[PDB]
């Protein structure tokens, strides 16, 4: 019997059977409850909208996702989107279908063990399993080693894993991920002029991201090049008319991805957390870490990122050693693709978590054992 | 008696009582006359002391004594007392020199093509078998045909017609002759139509196999219907599951199918001119791996039987010149190159001449097909993103591309076939015929060889699933009461562990997945399986002076040995939806009728496991008839067949199986009346109760029930 992968993530539900190509079903994981009054008696008026139904009545909702920084901190609502996912839009019976779910590495143990006793319990899973994104993004890229820097809606990580082996010693994860700079970018507008407060002018606010925005090769002379010329302002069209006008900001947004300063982060840019889990790896290896840095999720889709995260590892690597950034053209579902191949494989058939154990041990089984 | 109506045919089909009331009173010792092995004869007769032309001394739980002559010309070997190999193997022989080619099996019917025009088939002198059943009749296949005939019409049930066909002729005369003689029975003819159009399976599902030079790479099921009341209908012809790596890959010393070098004759200039293609084959890899040509057949009279074969078929211009140019695209596919993207990995192309042929051909773009190729494109929930692509994955793609044409084409084909030799009213019933490869050993077997085994394999467990029901029925119908467990499954239902999803086929497709699996990594993951968890998987025994093996397997037809190397390029085919896309588009109207009708996985196991078990059910429906051809020697002379050959074939046939599991028999069952006369040297109740052992016979309903070693004593 054919096996689910359901990639959740925090911004975006990932889900289709093992053994296809690409996700059958994508949508944003997000739950919008209405505001405003209703008057019309006999509309039907349900009580919450999921998915991207609640992004077509987005005017009238007020939004709210489930997950925050990889971590689900409304259960009910999850409850809800895996319930649209498997009934509205995989079509399917969950009691007949073992479950891959994904997971960010270093978030806690309650998050797995929940996941477990829900589906296990409310859903009725034959069997279940919890992957790590990034081990997962590798597969799909096709190699068996290689430092891997996964960034999508939530949370960044690095995970170096050489011939198969994991070093959880020099995983870094960091938590600025495509909300953050969407945030960012919705209080970069407002020295324009432009106000969006509104949760659904942040999903307008995340269009504009998604399609003005890249990464800028040396960001200190396209700063100066903006300011004299105007040949990078480009213009957008919000859903009423009304252009838009945006100067330095199209490459202002993803630059925080590499000075995590200007959101009043500590941390490090991705090239130096990247270049850090590098150099906590045992000297052997790292050479052909150097070469392997294999890039996956959403927020690495930025035009440019490639170039300039070369630029930056070379800076700081020694001058001896090649770096390839290698960058997919489709590395946005490079988990699922992953998750699918993983759960295809013959030998991958008794790693399941089969009901009968989760009904021995408990939902501490996940973590204890698998 | 009743044998001297086929007068001149009579002498072939059953001897005068005379020479056989005299070969029966032979005297013959039982303990100075056994079997021993030899190095030219590998079995022969001797007198521990044995003597016959050689003399040697060898142990006496090896040797095998020779059949008793009461029995010395039966042509069913299920009644005689010492069932082993030399047995059964000089029975042939000696039924064969005096010149009887026809021979029953238990349950098959074991033939020899004689290399001589016989009358034992024409006139209807000897067709006069109507009505009667196979035991009665000299053992000819013409009464097996009747009795097909007799049970369709008395059950309303298909049947079935199981031959070996990987003997290079004896195949063709026995399906002619027995087409020929349904066409009499349920009475231009459909048999000149079928051997019409014939050259177009010669032409694209034959090639030269190492150990041939005409090979069925395919399984030819002919189904001949009859009306609701038994009067012949019209007889649609059904193909199987191909050997289609032969498009891309050919090992040393073979070649691909026909059509090519047909073509490649350089025999009708307007083709070569029209597909822009040369006349020298190690231009074009797809086809110049093996050999580029066989000196023991030309290709320009091949060529013209084929265009012939067009001709009367209904293809028009078009329809002739449409395939010439899939054929000629498929050629200029074998040498398109790419290169890495300079500083990046993405395949990159260098010179598009046959990029142009092929554009030009197919009726595509070349620039839509270049990007198409190097970028293939998915469907994602509900939106289109282009994917990256290393080199070898696009050569994947375009070899696959090659293979889905091809096969597309020859499925066409046979529809258009079946569709030129129908024309009839609405039918009921009709008799299966099929043909099929059998069993390969060869000095170095690989992966389409282990596709071969496992669909021989399946065969033959369905054999003895019928044979053993068949066994049963019987032995209830006598009130012999005896159980066993089942013959025709369990012993075979562990060799199948290639189809289970963790064996041989499985791990193969899993590391067709896994990434960087390499030949090393594949044999690590086998031997962490199998190795000594299985008894039929086991170590080969490589020793210097042959080619090397990688794991061996004791299949029904001995233990047989395999080289891994390159299986992952054999069945990785992941097929580039994007130019599926531009094929369904075509100008080339053959091309859109081909590929007319909320992918990167599919393996050549996969498809070929499907397409054996859809046979398999198939067949299960209906009820089935063994026939076993035999090429008796290779220099083809009549009268002497070449003994350690025949040996290997018949040990293939898998007739010896039969022998084997009838010796779980019990396969001697003899009336009352026969035993209480032959053997009265002193109603069977008190002839049996003064001797032994009373497990050697089961009385019931005046039949007498013996194992193999009891009748070489009387
Ligand atoms: N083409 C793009 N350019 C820039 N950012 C993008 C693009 N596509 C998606 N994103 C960002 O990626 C995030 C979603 O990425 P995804 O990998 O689906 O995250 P998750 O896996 O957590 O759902 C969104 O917040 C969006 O801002």
């Amino acid at each position: 019997t054919t096996a689910l992968v359901c990639d959740n993530g925090s911004g975006l539900v990932k889900a289709g059977f093992a053994g296809d190509d690409a996700p059958r079903a994508v949508f944003p994981s997000i739950v919008g409850r209405p505001r405003h009054q209703g008057v019309m008696v006999g509309m039907g008026q349900k009580d919450s909208y999921v998915g991207d139904e609640a992004q077509s009545k987005r005017g009238i909702l007020t939004l709210k996702y489930p997950i925050e920084h990889g971590i689900i901190t409304n259960w009910d609502d999850m409850e809800k989107i895996w319930h649209h996912t498997f009934y509205n839009e995989l079509r399917v019976a969950p009691e007949e279908h073992p479950t891959l779910l994904t997971e960010a590495p270093l978030n806690p143990k309650a998050n797995r063990e929940k996941m477990t006793q829900i589906m296990f319990e409310t859903f009725n899973v034959p069997a279940m399993y919890v992957a790590i994104q990034a081990v997962l993004s590798l597969y799909a890229s096709g190699r068996t080693t290689g430092i891997v820097l996964d960034s999508g809606d939530g949370v960044t990580h690095n995970v170096p894993i050489y011939e198969g082996y994991a070093l959880p010693h020099a995983i870094m994860r960091l938590d600025l991920a495509g909300r953050d700079l969407t945030d960012y970018l919705m209080k970069i507008l407002t020295e324009r002029g432009y106000s969006f407060v509104t949760t659904a002018e942040r999903e307008i606010v995340r269009d504009i991201k998604e399609k003005l925005c890249y990464v800028a090769l040396d960001f200190e002379n396209e700063m100066a090049t903006a300011a004299s010329s105007s040949s990078l302002e480009k213009s957008y069209e919000l859903p009423d008319g009304q252009v838009i006008t945006i100067g330095n900001e199209r490459f202002r947004c993803p630059e925080t991805l590499f000075q995590p300063s200007f959101i009043g982060m500590e941390s490090a840019g991705i090239h130096e957390t990247t270049y850090n889990s590098i150099m906590k790896c045992d000297i052997d290896i790292r050479k052909d870490l150097y070469a392997n840095n294999v890039l996956s999720g959403g927020t690495t889709m930025y035009p440019g990122i490639a170039d300039r995260m070369q630029k930056e590892i070379t800076a700081l690597a020694p001058s001896t050693m090649k770096i390839k950034i290698i960058a997919p053209p489709e590395r946005k579902y490079s988990v699922w693709i992953g998750g699918s191949i993983l759960a295809s494989l013959s030998t991958f058939q008794q790693m399941w978590i089969s009901k009968q154990e989760y009904d021995e041990a408990g939902p501490s089984i996940v973590h204890r054992k698998c | 008696a009743q044998m001297a109506d086929f007068g001149a045919a009579a002498q072939y089909l059953r001897k005068s009582e005379k020479e056989r009331l005299e070969a029966q009173t032979r005297p013959f010792d039982i303990r100075t006359e056994c079997f021993v092995p030899d190095d030219k004869e590998e079995y022969v007769k001797a007198k521990a002391e044995t003597e016959n032309g050689k003399t040697v001394t060898i142990k006496e739980d090896q040797v095998m004594q020779q059949n008793p002559p009461k029995f010395d010309k039966i042509e069913d070997m299920a009644m005689l007392t010492f069932l082993h190999e030399p047995a059964v193997l000089y029975n042939l022989k000696e039924r064969y020199a005096a010149w009887m080619i026809y021979t029953y099996s238990g349950l098959f019917c074991v033939t020899v093509n004689p290399y001589k025009w016989l009358p034992v088939y024409n006139a209807e002198v000897v067709a006069a078998y109507r009505g009667k059943k196979r035991s009665e009749a000299p053992p000819h296949i013409f009464s097996i045909s009747d009795n097909a005939y007799q049970y369709m019409l008395t059950d309303r049930e298909n049947q079935s017609i199981l031959i070996t066909g990987e003997s290079g002729a004896g195949k063709t005369v026995n399906t002619k002759r027995v087409i020929q003689y349904f066409a009499s029975i349920a009475a231009g003819t459909l048999e000149d139509q079928i051997i019409q159009a014939n050259p177009a399976l010669e032409a694209f599902g034959n090639a030269k196999t190492v150990r041939n030079d005409n090979s069925s790479r395919f399984g030819k099921f002919i189904r001949i219907h009859f009306g609701a009341t038994g009067k012949l209908a019209s007889a649609d012809i059904e193909t199987y599951l191909l050997e289609k790596s032969r498009v891309i890959f050919q090992l040393k010393a073979e070649r691909n199918y026909h059509i090519f070098y047909q073509i490649l004759s350089n025999k009708k200039p307007e083709l070569l001119d029209m597909l822009l293609v040369t006349n020298n084959p190690y231009d074009y890899a797809f086809v110049s791996q093996g050999e580029v040509s066989v000196a023991s057949i030309d290709d320009s009279e091949e060529l013209l039987a084929t265009d012939s074969a067009f001709d009367v078929l209904s293809f028009t211009a078009e329809e002739k010149a449409g395939v010439y140019k899939l054929t000629g695209a498929i050629m200029h596919y074998g040498n398109m190159k790419f290169k890495q993207k300079q500083r990046e990995e993405q395949a990159e192309p260098d010179g598009t001449e046959d990029a142009d042929k092929s554009a030009y051909l197919m009726g595509l773009n070349s620039a839509d097909l270049l990007k198409g190729l190097c970028h293939p494109r998915v469907k994602v929930g509900n939106e289109y993103v282009t994917k990256g692509q290393s080199v070898q994955q696009v050569y994947y793609s375009i070899g696959a591309l090659a293979k889905s044409v091809y096969e597309k084409m020859f499925n066409w084909m046979v529809t258009r076939i079946n569709a030129t030799l129908e024309t009839k009213q609405p039918r009921q019933y009709f008799i299966g015929v099929l043909d099929i490869a059998g069993f390969e050993i060869f000095d170095f077997n690989s992966f389409e060889q282990l596709c071969i085994n496992f669909t021989n394999e399946k065969l033959q467990q369905f054999f003895n699933h019928h044979m053993f029901v068949l066994e049963q029925e019987e032995y209830k119908k006598e009130g012999i009461e005896w159980e066993f467990i089942d013959f025709g499954m369990d012993l075979q239902a562990c060799i199948d562990l290639i189809e289970k999803p963790m064996g041989i086929m499985s791990i193969l497709e899993e590391e067709c997945m896994f990434p960087k699996a390499s030949d090393m990594t594949f044999k690590a993951k086998l031997y962490d399986n199998h190795l000594g968890k299985s008894n039929n998987f086991q170590k080969p025994r490589n020793v210097k002076g042959k080619q090397e093996a990688h794991f061996s397997l004791v299949h029904y037809a001995g233990t047989v040995d395999y080289n891994i190397m390159g299986w992952l390029e054999k069945n990785k085919d992941p097929l580039n939806e994007t130019v599926v896309g531009l094929y369904q588009k075509s100008s080339l109207k053959l091309m859109a009728t081909l590929f007319s009708t909320k992918s990167s996985f599919q393996t050549v196991s996969a498809l070929h496991r499907e397409n054996l078990n859809k046979l398999m059910t198939n067949l299960k429906t209906t009820h089935p008839h063994f026939v076993r051809c035999i090429i008796p020697n290779e220099r083809k002379a009549p009268g002497v067949m070449d003994n350690p050959l025949v040996m290997h074939q018949l040990r293939c046939n898998g007739v010896l199986e039969g022998i084997r599991i009838c010796r779980k028999g019990f396969p001697n069952r003899i009336l009352y009346g026969d035993f209480r006369q032959r053997y009265r040297i002193l109603g069977a109740e008190k002839l049996l109760g003064s001797l032994i052992d009373h497990n050697q016979y089961k009385f019931g309903h005046t039949k007498v029930f013996f194992k193999a070693g009891l009748l070489g004593l009387l």
